[PDB]
């Protein structure tokens, strides 16, 4: 590794920890009702996700390099990485024991939970991703680097794409270096395995969009914030 | 076991390179054959290629069918994207037949055109991606242990990891001057997956003669 890369990684791990979970206030401010036990688990999932996206933007905004981009490209990258980066946040709260996700309120959500909320269509693939990630024993630094790498990805309608790509390069170099150091039994293979996650994220992200559109079939309304940032109306 | 030779070979045995015939957008019942021919060759080369990849045929028949059905589009898009590096501003098929923004509808494609050219062709072009690299990436695409319905999961995961190592090794020795080369190659896969997701049907499967379910067309092609 290199004295500078360790600095970058220290920084990323820090930011990752700083924005892992939302405020006590913001969370409690959610569970406060009216409709049945179904439209409730749905409101929790959607509302908490809003905080989740907010946290993602906070993390991205502070990544070295972000401030060197045009406002327009910043918006583009953030819009595009939301649905993807959240899969990481989800995987990090996956419990192998119960094959579930530990939400903020410690309430573990499972297939049944999502199903009850009207989102049983994709939960299987979601849990599958969590297991995949888990089996790879991805650590904090790897997750942080990977998140940065996802955020600085070539996306359509990008003005200074080349500028994004150069920034991504720095994080890719950091990742490789970090992996060579701690991972020896085929470092380069683990490196490729981690990058393969990016390609799988295109699929999960696409599924998220498909599900959002499907909420219209049912009579579920996606919170405006989410519907907007993900352009789930086109 | 993963021989880098076996891989370079499979991509070679299918190495297409003949004319540079622009497609004719007419019902001269000839273009229907130029397209039909390009199709048949493209799809035959797809299975022909897969069988030449190390240990593919050693997989359960059902599994090699699932793997091709799943990777079909990505595999093809990668194929015609790489041999489209020569074309000035167009996509090159197997027949040597080429398509353009306007002559894109027939032959599927169409709305993946702009994106294919800008995120794959141009990228591969300015990166000087060679057939060996392509061969490894396509093989990586093929050995997706996460494809559903697959039995030999772990077997596939291992074969894929071996290809990572081969490509990792190949790039370090071929470009000791370009460290990012490895990562730069692998980062073409997300773009490729995104474009493939925009498809909705298996590319070129309808320009094929007569009717026959996908799993069947594959099942017999893998036996012939
Ligand atoms: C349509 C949209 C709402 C669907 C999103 C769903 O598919 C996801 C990806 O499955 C959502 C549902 C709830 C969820 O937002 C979360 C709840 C938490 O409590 C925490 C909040 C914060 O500490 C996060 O770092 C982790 C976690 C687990 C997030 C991650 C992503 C999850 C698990």
């Amino acid at each position: 590794i290199s004295p500078e890369q360790e600095e970058l990684i220290h920084r990323l791990v820090y930011f990752q920890n700083e924005y892992e979970h939302p405020s006590e206030e913001d969370v409690k401010r959610i569970i406060n009702d009216g409709e049945d036990q179904c439209d409730v688990r749905f409101r929790h999932i959607t509302e908490i996700t809003i905080l989740t996206v907010q946290l993602i933007v906070e993390f991205a905004k502070r990544l070295p390099g972000f401030d060197k981009l045009l406002r327009e490209d910043q918006i583009a990258l953030l819009k595009a990485c939301s649905s993807e980066v959240m899969m990481f946040r989800m995987a990090r709260r996956y419990d192998v024991q119960t094959d579930s996700i530990l939400f903020v309120n410690n309430q573990p959500y499972s297939r049944d939970s999502y199903n009850l909320a009207g989102m049983g269509e994709t939960i299987e693939d979601l849990l599958h991703f969590c297991r995949t990630m888990y089996s790879m024993r991805v650590d904090n630094a790897e997750y942080a680097l990977l998140t940065a790498i996802v955020i600085f990805s070539e996306r359509p309608a990008l003005i200074e794409g080349w500028k994004v790509e150069k920034i991504q390069e720095i994080y890719l170099e950091a990742l490789r270096a970090y992996v060579d150091n701690r991972r020896k039994p085929k470092p380069g293979t683990i490196f490729a395995k981690l990058l393969s996650v990016l390609t799988e994220l295109r699929t999960l992200g696409n599924q998220n969009s498909e599900m959002c559109f499907s909420l219209k079939l049912k009579n579920k309304k996606l919170p405006p914030f989410l519907a907007e940032i993900w352009d789930v109306d086109l | 076991d993963m021989p880098l030779e076996r891989i370079i070979e499979a991509e070679k045995r299918v190495e297409c390179n003949d004319p540079l015939v622009a497609l004719v957008v007419n019902e001269n019942n000839t273009t229907v054959n130029n397209i039909c021919q390009a199709t048949h060759k493209q799809l035959f080369q797809l299975v022909q290629w897969a069988k030449l990849v190390p240990h593919f045929t050693s997989l359960p028949l059902t599994d090699q069918v699932q793997l091709l059905r799943a990777g079909w589009n990505e595999l093809l898009i990668a194929a015609f994207s790489h041999r489209s590096m020569q074309a000035q501003d167009a996509i090159v098929l197997a027949t040597g037949l080429t398509v353009n923004k306007s002559t894109a509808h027939a032959v599927g494609v169409g709305n993946i055109y702009d994106r294919v050219l800008s995120e794959l062709v141009n990228k591969m072009k300015e990166m000087k991606m060679d057939k060996t690299e392509l061969g490894c990436l396509r093989a990586i695409i093929l050995y997706n242990p996460d494809v559903r319905g697959i039995k030999s999961v772990q077997e596939v995961e291992m074969l894929r990891e071996k290809i990572y190592g081969v490509l990792e090794e190949y790039t370090r020795t071929t470009h000791p001057n370009e460290p990012g080369r490895f990562a730069k190659l692998l980062l073409r896969l997300p773009a490729l997956r995104s474009i493939g997701l925009k498809c909705l049907e298996h590319l070129f499967f309808f320009k094929l003669i007569g009717d026959v379910p996908i799993d069947t067309f594959l099942m017999e092609m893998l036996e012939g």
